[PDB]
């Protein structure tokens, strides 16, 4: 909206790596104060979906970790370098997988908008189905507290962010799209589908306290 | 137990209907109406007079508008305050509902909401019952509320030290103390800062970094303080610049210290 200095998310330090071993990755956050922001390392095994890794709140020294991990990997944050690394011990071999790391906005109330910005991710080695036509109104319901979000990823890059707090609409995201709570089954819509709008999407939970939950995919 | 409604649609409109029998054409979701729990969901010049089990029967009579402004998808700024106009009265007693729980049933067209939280997105229903040549139905429309973020149009504000002057009596410590107020950004990057103006240089003051003391929807308060171990003759030769920015602008305040 404003033209001033943006938002950039470098990741790095992946290779193969033997199981058992270690293996250090660094995302070289740009563009936005570490103090307000929570970083975020969201996983995709080659072919399956979106699982979250891990979460720094450098505000507080807060660190969360998904269960499938916890244990094994720390992560960290070095607000002098604006730079948080995710230090893998012990790669059991599930972990073969491109590791992005992704920016929220944890300021104010600390609610939660969405990972606003992604990096292009970093591989490291140890979605079901829709399909409708260009003009149709398609319907992807998602049932399991958090303000809900929805993502669109296209083959092999980074996600988008489409929406945020359940219904608000993200910035760029076309007027065709729209979001749903009712009550434990989430749901988005995009009204007349478009030949740009075939990807795959996931939704998202936040929370209690701070678990990230993502959607299971959608081939639209 | 009986109740009736009618639904006027215009152009993008959507219609529930809630088990208003004592909780703690269907009964057969065939059609593309969805039910989640208590409470079924119409996507739009049919019917749709149901019953669901202390029995609660629905006769709802859909019949499209005519003559005919706030409209069914409103948005509320988070953090501030806003309202959410009732669609049909574009008056009479309105009985609002958020995601089927009741909030208000006054006497106006609108509905205010003093601190916009992240809950109060969601379906809204205003309901108010409608008498004619004697028959008493309810009318029933239904607004979706989303809570959209909004960066702020304001610089920061500093709130302490606020006073030009401060008396100090030298050899003993002083500490200033720098709260500025912060507006919303989704890429919020605050800067605080102290300044020292001697002959006719400014440079930053090198300690410590800042802390919050408050962080609601609507404020973030960010406080940062300079520290003098006594307070020397020269220290009343400079002023003490407290500067804030955020990128909608910066304000600053200056402090010359006084002897008593
Ligand atoms: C601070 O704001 C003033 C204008 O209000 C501007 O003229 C000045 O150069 C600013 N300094 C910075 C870094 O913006």
């Amino acid at each position: 909206g404003p033209l001033d200095p943006e938002v950039q998310l470098v990741e790095s330090g992946g290779g193969l790596v033997q199981p058992g071993g270690s293996l250090r990755l660094s995302c070289a956050a740009s563009g936005f104060n570490l103090y307000y922001s929570s970083m975020h390392w969201v996983r995709q095994a080659p072919g399956k979906g979106l699982e979250w890794v891990a979460s720094i709140y450098s505000s507080y020294g807060y660190t969360y970790y998904a269960d499938s991990v916890k244990g094994r990997f720390t992560i960290s944050a070095d607000t002098s370098k604006n730079t948080a690394y995710l230090q893998m011990n012990s790669l059991r071999a599930e972990d073969t997988a491109v590791y992005y790391c992704a920016r929220s906005s944890f300021s104010h109330g600390y609610g939660w908008y969405g990972l606003d910005y992604w990096g292009q991710g970093t591989l490291v080695t140890v979605p079901s189905s829709l399909s409708a036509s260009v003009g149709d109104r398609v319907t992807i319901t998602c049932r399991a507290s958090s303000a809900v979000a929805w993502y669109q990823q296209k083959p092999g890059k980074a996600p988008k962010l489409l929406i945020y707090s359940a219904s608000s609409l993200y910035s760029g995201v076309p007027s065709r799209f729209s979001g749903s709570r009712s009550g434990t089954d989430f749901t988005l819509t995009i009204s007349s589908l478009q030949p740009e709008d075939f990807a795959t999407y996931y939704c998202q939970q936040y929370g209690y306290a701070g678990l990230i939950t993502f959607g299971q995919g959608t081939k639209v | 137990k009986k109740l009736l409604w009618t639904y006027s649609t215009r152009s993008e409109e959507e219609f529930v209907l809630f088990c208003d029998l004592p909780e703690p054409e269907d009964i057969k979701s065939y059609p593309h109406i969805i039910q989640d729990k208590c409470t079924l969901h119409f996507l739009t010049n049919n019917s749709g007079s149901y019953i669901c089990r202390c029995c609660v029967k629905m006769i709802l009579e859909v019949k499209p508008q005519t003559n005919a402004s706030a409209s069914h998808k409103q948005d509320l700024l988070l953090g501030s305050t806003g309202s959410i106009s009732c669609p049909s009265l574009s008056s009479p007693a309105v009985t609002w509902y958020k995601n089927g729980k009741l909030l208000s049933v006054e006497r106006s067209n609108r509905i205010v909401v003093d601190e916009v939280y992240d809950y109060h997105q969601g379906t809204y229903v205003c309901d108010y019952t409608q008498s004619d040549t004697v028959s008493s139905w309810t009318v029933r429309a239904v607004v979706q509320v989303r809570t959209i973020v909004g960066d702020t149009k304001l610089k920061p504000d500093i709130l302490d030290p606020v006073e030009d002057t401060l008396e100090v009596e030298l050899g003993k410590p002083l500490t200033i103390s720098c709260k500025a107020r912060f507006g919303f950004e989704r890429v919020f990057n605050p800067v605080i800062k102290w300044y020292i103006k001697d002959s006719d240089l400014e440079w930053e003051v090198s300690v410590p970094e800042a802390k919050s003391i408050k962080s609601t929807l609507k404020d973030e308060i960010i406080e940062r303080n300079i520290i003098l171990e006594k307070v020397t003759q020269r220290d009343l030769r400079r002023k003490f610049v407290c500067f804030v920015q955020n990128s909608i602008g910066n304000t600053t305040q200056s402090v010359q210290l006084k002897e008593k």
